[PDB]
């Protein structure tokens, strides 16, 4: 478990490793708003 | 076997060292 | 020529233990045999520790004496490949 | 907006990291981005690995990869590989979650809107591809950089708590390893060792004294071949044997990472002293060895005569010799003969298992070890139902050892793919047909008739 | 709860991508 | 030590109740009606008994590593359990052991054939054959005695030479078994 | 009559010695 | 069916108790916790004999078809006989030195696993304790 | 009318029934 | 102008019939010694044991088999991993009995294959080509570095190679869904959907060109006689063809680009047998198929089977059977 | 102990703000350095500020 103190934030550490998953689908959506251009 | 095995290492060796000076010998160069 | 361990499927080795050829798990069928005096059997129809006489002779009507060279040989009295 | 369409570059939207080849600011950002990303994963998956955690439960037993990689380096564990204090896997896991937020930062930085190019603003860090001595002055300030990280590994190990020892006494234990192998006839023995069976090529390190040592050696030949970079140009006979591009010495690292990434896998499945079994769970070799010592111990305790024991085959079901000669476990198991784990060196003599050392002498740590190290096995599904493909849902087990294999031999496959990609089309771009065949000097119309 | 996280860390990827497209910003 | 071996298949006047406490045996003549195609896993080794004397010191042997699957080449390859299994031999020794030993079926009671066919397990029809033999369909478990002479090099151990004479898996009857002699060297180390 | 038909594949090797070297080649047409 | 008090009475001592929808569930998961890497399917790995069944554990000495007899079991277990004594072998509360995944274990939460143990053959049928045949 | 059967012809319908038969003898002479 | 610059220039040579380069220095005499090895494996190797538990399995024609169950018989389970040359035995007839054979062409064949790879790179490269059609064959030589030294690797056993024969084959798949499930893992299904894909875009790409080729010819002869080779005309209409099977199914889902159409000719089957290798490969470390057994259960708690749960009495069926006496523990680990 | 959590949610939101607000300042500005400057400071000053009391709960 974390350290006591840090349990309020718990579910943040639950999403935060798709977060590295999301930088490639978002490069997709700024080639989008761009057009792929 | 004893015979056999340095037989196989130098022929493999030379082979080898075929591959890797002849890909050393200007690779680069052999283009169209 | 017939298969010896079939040919003692139909004697008392294939109704009860024998206590020559049947393996070392066939002991868990009956209480207080299994680990200890299934190791001292396996190790005419058994005779120690006083409450083992008295495990045994509870289970001397289910025990059988019949040695079969396949069935022992190769330690198969303790392990013979038969598990779940 | 300069290489942003396929109107400036002639790189499409697919291909579009390809537009900052030539953009060393662009590039760097990319760069340092990405850092960012692994520095995230690395800070995000340890926070991830640690609020999940049960240090009552085996590492292996918890779908950890990283808390164990900590747990090597001889943080928060103690005898046995058994947490004593996680503190040291949660500032890990910061340092290097925030970390990323700095290198996000100048990754961002350096990407939309620093410099495009360095070569005006600082002819340090401006470099072009093909000059090769400036090429080389990364390479040796890179070298020396990993020299660094060589060396800590050693600071560690030496000076800041020692690593994990598997082959500690008594069970593992973290352990100084303050005589390591200085060696080279040991250390560069290693590289001469075979990659298969028995020899196991650098896979078979067994002890932490050469891995200080030879991280002693790769450690300052690093520094020394940084000092090497630095201080020279690269030699007329590298000149004609590489492509000076920047796809070039991408192909070169991608088959580079393409060797790492299979020998790392062959790392975390075949050794158990950089990868300690409490850790990252029993090998391949380490299970089977430990599922026929599990069974040569139940039936002795029943009173079986393992020595003589036979197989259906005529071979021993329990102990059969190898075909070196050595006294080994029987059944399938015979294939991992090669294998040393410390649960099992007390029964080995210089016969290989000794009968009399089985009898009255197998401990019940080992009797506890094999038949854990049994049924937890690397074998597993992909929806991570332990044991074999016909085992029903009730063992939620995948060893880390199989998630660590497998994904780096995915990555180090793709990464000898990458290098054949990037490896044929630097040397078709560097000389010229990169983008196709020129139709008014068709090579193949002016080269001969074959038959 | 992990949704609402996992909404607003997912949600603002694409709105610094909005914002730069309703700013007319460097996309 | 184990690390400068991976050997172990090598074997390395002397005047009350005795005991033999590491007995190896280290060989394969066949009788036509070698080579050694395993490699090298044949010799006995951790072999411990009972010396009791008697003017002979008889040995019953007990216990250890008695048992080792040979297949000789000879080309017919003859598989033989190379044994000493329970072993009385007899003889201040300086000495034979002329002695006799069970060798077992080389394949156990388990052992499936090709066409599932086996002794306490597997089939004991012919499956492939629906409508069709009865040798090889029915396993015929064979122990015929082999006899075995050491000649004993002296310390508390002893060494020298064995010769055992014993048949060639016979295939659970299926086929003839050939008269295998096993020459070689032995290692006995006797303590009280 | 079992192993001396199917080694049938003699004739293939023939057959890619000879669809190699004494093929009717490709004309530039 | 319904899993339901029919299923969930089982023999605590000779007087049955009745576990509840959230006990049996508790205790599938600490038997899936710290029992079922060997005890999978009701089987046991690391020794095919003995499996899980109520006819085997009924015959065990003591019996250990109760759930009192399990939780004896949990806290020192011996062999299928009773004579020789396993802690050092067999996870238990004797053994929190070295069976970890047996410290957390508290008596209203091993009687979960006496109640999963003894509620699932009449679940499953021969299954449990069956093995690979039954599957 | 002629039959053409160009060389190529001939060396694919070769290859193609000799590796038929290569398959079939198997099973021919089951 | 020594013999080395005469060497290059024969070695590096287009004018070859057929084209040797560096890396054909080490493919020709690799593959021939793979080939030379193999077909001496087939017709006369003596059995091998190849379980390593003295039970020989006969893999020659002259030893009553046919091509179909001949096979080169793995090397033996007592040699793991082990090297095995011919120095490596004592005799000749040791090495055939432990299945030393199989060591020498497999690694013969994938040294040599994989030096096939850099030679389809290096005429490539010579012939002033695009260099990736090694790439491509970077697919099906991946399946052959799986199946013969990956899974082998994460075996434990080069006995748990496929071996070089028919049924041989048909053994290592059965064997290798009974014990990683090979068909519920979605890198097998990436790999069938590579199969039936790159047929299926084969048999399409091969009809719509087909379908479009203008007429030249007369029906009297054949119309394989529109195309002279070198022409600069495009023999078929693309136009048409694109006309055809955009009305087949929609106009959007048709490659009216002839370059990305042969893009995904050649993607589809490549990265469809990259998984399928990588599924042999990540299967090597057990990281078997999905394990849907038991799954559905009932209110009660009663298992209710599956489709998957038929599969599994299936897997159960060969995996109680495969080896049947090489097994004396319970457990099949490796 | 509560208010290390004021300091803490002082960063999982002025992260939140300096993960759109970085990436949308630099690619549209003295505001935008006067608010990128005073708060990534503020963000290693807040990095620092958990970073000591965290020893002291
Ligand atoms: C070409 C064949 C490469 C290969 O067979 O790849 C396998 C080798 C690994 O070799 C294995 O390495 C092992 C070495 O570990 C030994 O040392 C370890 C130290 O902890 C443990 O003690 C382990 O249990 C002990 O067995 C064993 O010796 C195996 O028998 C041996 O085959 O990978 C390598 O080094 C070479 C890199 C291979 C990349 C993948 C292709
Ligand atoms: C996809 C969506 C999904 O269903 O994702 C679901 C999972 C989360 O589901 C959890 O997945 C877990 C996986 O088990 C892992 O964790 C368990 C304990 O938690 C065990 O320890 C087990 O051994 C270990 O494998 C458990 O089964 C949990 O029950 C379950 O809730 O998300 C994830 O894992 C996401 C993981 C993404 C990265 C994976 C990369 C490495 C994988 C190997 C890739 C190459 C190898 C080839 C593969 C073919
Ligand atoms: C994670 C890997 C990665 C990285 C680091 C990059 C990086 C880059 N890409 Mg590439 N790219 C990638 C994957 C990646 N890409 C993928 C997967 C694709 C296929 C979709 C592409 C396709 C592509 C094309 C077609 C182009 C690029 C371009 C670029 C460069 C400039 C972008 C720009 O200036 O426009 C401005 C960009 C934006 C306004 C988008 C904003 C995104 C921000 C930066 C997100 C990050 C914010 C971050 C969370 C904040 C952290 C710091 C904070 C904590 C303080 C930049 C170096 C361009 C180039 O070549 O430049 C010349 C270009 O034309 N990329
Ligand atoms: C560190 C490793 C690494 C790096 C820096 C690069 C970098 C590059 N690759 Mg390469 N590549 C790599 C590994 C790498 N690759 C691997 C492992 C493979 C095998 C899967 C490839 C297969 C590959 C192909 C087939 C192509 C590239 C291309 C490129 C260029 C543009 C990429 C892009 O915009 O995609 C954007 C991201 C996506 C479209 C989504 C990815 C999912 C860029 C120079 C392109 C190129 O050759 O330009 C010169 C290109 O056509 N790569
Ligand atoms: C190894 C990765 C790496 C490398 C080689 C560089 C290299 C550079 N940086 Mg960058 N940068 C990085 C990561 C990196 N940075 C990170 C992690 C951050 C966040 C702290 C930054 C934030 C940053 C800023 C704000 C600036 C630079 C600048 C520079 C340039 C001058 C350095 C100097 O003399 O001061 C040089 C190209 C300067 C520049 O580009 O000049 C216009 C500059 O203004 N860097
Ligand atoms: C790991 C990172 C790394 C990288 C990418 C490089 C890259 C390079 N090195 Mg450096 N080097 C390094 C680490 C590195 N080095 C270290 C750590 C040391 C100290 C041991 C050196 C010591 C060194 C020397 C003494 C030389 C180089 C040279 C080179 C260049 C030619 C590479 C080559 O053809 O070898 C590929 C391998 C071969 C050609 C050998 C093939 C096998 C032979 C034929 C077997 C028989 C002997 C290339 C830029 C050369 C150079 O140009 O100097 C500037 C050179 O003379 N390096
Ligand atoms: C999908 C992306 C991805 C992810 C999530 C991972 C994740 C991982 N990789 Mg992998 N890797 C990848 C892609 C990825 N990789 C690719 C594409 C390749 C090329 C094929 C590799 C090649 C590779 C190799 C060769 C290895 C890994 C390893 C690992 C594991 C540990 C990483 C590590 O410790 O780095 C370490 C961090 C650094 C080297 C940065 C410097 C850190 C310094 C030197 C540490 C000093 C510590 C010391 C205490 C300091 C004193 C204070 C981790 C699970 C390792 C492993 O254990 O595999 C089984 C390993 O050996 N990776
Ligand atoms: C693997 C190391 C095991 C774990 C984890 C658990 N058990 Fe076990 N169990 C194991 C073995 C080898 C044996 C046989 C012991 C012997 O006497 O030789 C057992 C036996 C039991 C029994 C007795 C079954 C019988 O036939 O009487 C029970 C009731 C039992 N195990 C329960 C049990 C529980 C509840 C566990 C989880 C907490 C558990 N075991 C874990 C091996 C292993
Ligand atoms: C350029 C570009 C790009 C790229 C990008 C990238 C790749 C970036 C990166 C970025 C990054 C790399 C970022 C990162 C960041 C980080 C952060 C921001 C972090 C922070 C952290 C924190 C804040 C922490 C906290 C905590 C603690 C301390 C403890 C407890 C737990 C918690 C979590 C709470 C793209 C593709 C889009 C497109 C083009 C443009
Ligand atoms: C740490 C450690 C250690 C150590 C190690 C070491 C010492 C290592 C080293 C290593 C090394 C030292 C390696 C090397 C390698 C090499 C390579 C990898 C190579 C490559 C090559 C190339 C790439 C080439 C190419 C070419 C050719 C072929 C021809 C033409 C030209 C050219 C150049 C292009 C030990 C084990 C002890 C222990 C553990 C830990
Ligand atoms: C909160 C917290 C904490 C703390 C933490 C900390 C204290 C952190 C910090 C961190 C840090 C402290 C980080 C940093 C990072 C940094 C980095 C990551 C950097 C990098 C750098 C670089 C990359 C550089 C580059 C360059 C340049 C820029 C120029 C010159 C050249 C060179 C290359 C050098 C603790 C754990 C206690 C607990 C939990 C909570
Ligand atoms: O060798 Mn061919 O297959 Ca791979 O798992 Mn264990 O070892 Mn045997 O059983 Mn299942």
């Amino acid at each position: 478990k974390l350290p006591e103190a840090y349990a309020i934030f718990d579910p943040l550490v639950d999403v935060l490793p798709v977060i590295p998953v999301l930088f490639l689908a978002l490069a997709f959506v700024w080639q989008a708003a761009v057009g792929f251009r | 076997m004893e015979t056999l095995k340095i037989t196989v290492y130098i022929v493999v060796t030379f082979f080898v060292l075929l591959f890797v000076f002849g890909f050393l010998s200007g690779d680069p160069a052999r283009n169209p | 020529l017939v298969n010896v361990v079939d040919e003692k499927l139909g004697t008392a080795y294939g109704e009860k233990i024998d206590l020559n050829n049947t393996n070392i798990a066939a002991f868990i069928q009956y209480r207080g045999l299994y680990p200890t005096l299934a190791k001292l059997i396996v190790k005419s129809v058994v005779l120690l520790t006083e409450r083992q006489k008295q495990i045994l002779r509870e289970n001397l009507e289910h025990f059988t004496v019949t040695v079969e060279t396949a069935l022992v040989e190769g330690g198969d009295r303790y392990n013979n490949g038969l598990y779940k | 907006a300069t290489n942003r369409d396929q109107e400036s570059s002639g790189f499409a939207w697919w291909a579009g990291n390809a537009r900052l080849i030539n953009l060393s600011g662009k590039l760097l950002g990319a760069h340092v981005a990405h850092a960012g990303l692994i520095v995230f994963w690395a800070g995000a998956m340890t926070l991830f690995e640690l609020a999940h955690f049960i240090p009552e439960k085996p590492m292996y037993e918890q779908g950890l990869i990283l808390i164990p990689h900590i747990a090597t380096l001889g943080w928060g564990v103690g005898p046995g590989g058994e947490v004593v204090d996680t503190f040291p896997f949660f500032v890990v896991g910061v340092v290097h979650l925030i970390s990323s937020a700095v290198l996000g930062f100048g990754g961002v930085y350096h990407a939309i809107r620093g410099p495009e190019t360095l070569e005006e603003y600082s002819s340090f860090f401006g470099y072009d591809w093909k000059d090769k001595n400036k090429m080389t002055t990364i390479l040796g300030f890179h070298l020396i950089v990993l020299g660094i990280g060589a060396l800590l590994l050693v600071a560690k190990a030496m000076f800041f708590g020692g690593l994990y020892d598997t082959w500690a006494p008594g069970g593992g234990d973290v352990r100084v390893i303050t005589n390591p192998t200085l060696d080279p006839r040991v250390i560069f023995g290693y590289l001469l060792k075979s990659p298969f069976g028995g020899e196991g090529w650098i896979v078979s390190v067994n002890n932490l004294e050469d891995v200080v040592g030879g991280h002693i050696w790769i450690g300052l030949i690093c520094i020394a071949g940084g000092i090497w970079h630095i201080l020279t140009t690269p030699f007329g006979w590298a000149r004609r044997a590489f492509i000076w591009s920047g796809e070039a010495y991408l192909s070169y690292s991608l088959g580079a990472l393409s060797m790492m990434g299979f020998i790392a896998t062959c790392f975390v499945w075949f050794n158990n002293t950089v990868y300690p079994s409490e850790f990252y769970g029993p090998t391949g070799p380490e299970a089977s060895q430990a599922q026929a010592m599990t069974f040569l111990i139940r039936d002795q305790k029943l009173g079986a005569n393992v020595g003589s024991a036979q197989g259906p085959t005529g071979l021993g079901k329990y102990l059969m010799r190898s075909p070196t000669g050595e006294i080994i476990f029987g059944g399938e198991t015979m294939r991992f003969w090669d294998f040393r784990g410390p649960w099992l060196e007390p029964l080995r003599g210089p016969n290989g298992l000794d009968l009399n050392k089985i009898k009255n002498d197998i401990q019940p740590w080992q009797e506890r070890r094999a038949a854990e190290y049994m049924t937890h096995a690397p074998l597993g599904s992909l929806n991570s139902v332990g044991g074999v493909a016909t085992e029903i849902n009730s063992v939620n087990f995948v060893s880390p050892r199989s998630w660590l294999a497998t994904s780096h031999f995915v990555l180090a496959f793709f990464f000898l793919v990458g290098h054949l990609w990037h490896a044929g089309r630097a040397r078709a771009a560097a000389a010229g047909f990169e983008k196709g065949i020129d139709r008014e000097s068709e090579p193949v119309l002016s080269m001969p008739s074959l038959d | 709860a992990q949704l609402t996280m996992i909404a607003m860390i997912g949600i603002a990827g694409p709105m610094i991508i909005f914002l730069l497209a309703v700013r007319r910003g460097n996309l | 030590t184990y690390d400068d071996i991976v050997l172990a298949n090598k074997c390395p006047a002397y005047p009350q109740t005795y005991r033999i406490a590491r007995l190896c045996l280290q060989p394969f003549l066949v009788k036509e009606e070698t080579k050694l195609v395993t490699r090298e896993t044949t010799s006995l080794d951790q072999i411990q008994g009972e010396l009791k004397v008697n003017g002979s010191l008889t040995f019953v042997e007990e216990d250890g590593i008695d048992f080792q699957p040979v297949t000789v080449q000879m080309g017919e390859r003859i598989p033989l359990l190379f044994t000493v299994k329970n072993l009385v031999a007899s003889t201040s020794i300086t000495t034979d052991f002329k002695g006799e030993f069970n060798v077992p079926s080389y394949r156990t009671a388990n052992f499936l054939d090709p066409k599932g066919r086996g002794l306490a397990s597997g089939y004991d029809s012919a499956i492939a054959l629906p409508q069709a033999l009865a040798r090889a369909n029915v396993k015929r478990f064979s122990l015929t005695k082999g006899q075995i002479s050491l000649n004993v090099k002296v310390d508390g151990e002893i060494a020298g030479t064995f010769e055992s004479e014993q048949l060639s898996d016979d295939d659970m009857g299926a086929h003839e078994p050939h008269e295998v002699k096993i020459q070689g060297v032995f290692y006995a180390s006797i303590e009280p | 009559m079992e192993t001396i038909t199917y080694v049938i594949f003699a004739c293939i090797i023939a057959l890619f010695f000879f669809a190699i070297f004494f093929r009717e080649p490709p004309r530039i047409t | 069916a319904e899993l339901t008090p029919e299923v969930l009475t089982v023999p605590l001592n000779g007087k049955t108790i009745t576990l509840t929808e959230k006990q049996y569930l508790e205790g599938k998961r600490l038997f899936q916790y710290a029992c079922a890497s060997c005890h999978v399917g009701g089987i046991t790995k690391t020794n095919p004999s003995l499996d899980l069944r109520t006819e085997t554990l009924a015959l065990a000495t003591p019996p250990r078809d109760n759930i009192e007899g399990l939780v004896d079991y949990m806290k020192n277990p011996t062999t299928y006989d009773g004579e020789q004594e396993i802690a050092e072998v067999h996870p238990s509360l004797r053994s929190a030195d070295i069976f970890p995944k047996m410290r957390n274990l508290t008596e209203k939460d091993l009687v979960a696993i006496a109640g999963h143990i003894l509620v699932e053959p009449k679940i499953l049928g021969d299954k449990w304790g069956g093995g690979k045949v039954y599957y | 009318q002629p039959v053409e059967l160009n060389r190529t012809s001939l060396y694919l319908g070769l290859l193609l029934i000799l590796v038929l038969a290569l398959l079939f003898s198997s099973y021919f002479f089951n | 102008a020594n013999l080395w610059e005469r060497f290059c220039n024969w070695v590096t040579s287009t004018d070859n019939r057929l084209y040797v380069g560096w890396f054909g220095v080490i493919m020709i005499p690799t593959l021939l010694a793979a080939t030379i090895c193999f077909v001496i494996a087939f017709i006369a190797a003596p059995p091998v044991d190849i379980d390593g538990i003295r039970e020989p399995v006969s893999g020659s024609l002259l030893y009553g088999n046919n091509i179909i169950t001949g096979a080169v018989v793995p090397s033996s389970n007592a040699i793991g991993l082990h090297f095995y040359p011919i120095w490596e035995a004592a005799s000749l007839d040791e090495w055939l009995y432990n299945g030393g054979p199989y060591q020498l062409i497999i690694f013969h064949f994938l040294l040599g294959a994989s030096c096939y790879m850099g030679r389809q790179w290096e005429l490539s490269y010579r012939l002033g080509m695009r260099p990736w059609i090694c790439v491509a064959y970077s697919a099906p030589l991946a399946s052959a570095f799986a199946v013969f030294l990956i899974y082998p690797i994460g075996q434990g056993s080069f006995s748990d190679g496929m071996p070089l024969g028919i049924s041989g084959t048909f053994n290592f798949m059965i064997v290798f869904q009974a014990e990683h499930n090979i068909l519920m893992h979605p890198f097998h299904q990436l790999g069938v959907a590579g199969v039936f894909g790159g047929a299926l875009f084969c048999a399409m790409h091969g009809s719509l060109v087909t379908s479009s080729l203008i007429r030249e010819t007369t029906e009297t002869e054949s119309a394989n006689y529109g195309y002279k080779f070198g022409q600069e005309e495009e023999t078929y209409n693309i136009v048409a063809a694109h006309g055809y099977f955009g009305r087949l199914i929609f106009q959007y889902a048709s490659f009216n680009n002839s370059r990305s159409l042969h893009f995904f000719l050649a993607a589809w089957p490549v990265v469809g047998v990259w998984f399928a290798a990588l599924g042999i490969s990540t299967m090597a470390f057990n990281l078997n198929g999905f394990n849907f057994n038991h799954s559905v259960i009932d209110a009660k708690g009663n298992v209710i089977n599956t489709w998957a749960d038929i599969i599994n009495r299936a897997n159960l069926g060969m995996e109680v059977m495969h080896e049947r006496n090489a097994h004396n523990f319970p457990l099949d680990l490796a | 102990t509560i208010l290390f959590q004021l300091a803490l949610a002082a960063l999982v939101i002025l992260s939140f703000v300096m993960v759109i607000g970085v990436p949308v300042a630099y690619a549209s500005w003295d505001r935008s350095k006067q608010l990128i400057f005073l708060g990534s400071g503020l963000w290693i000053a807040l990095v620092l500020v958990v970073g000591v009391l965290n020893f002291f709960v």
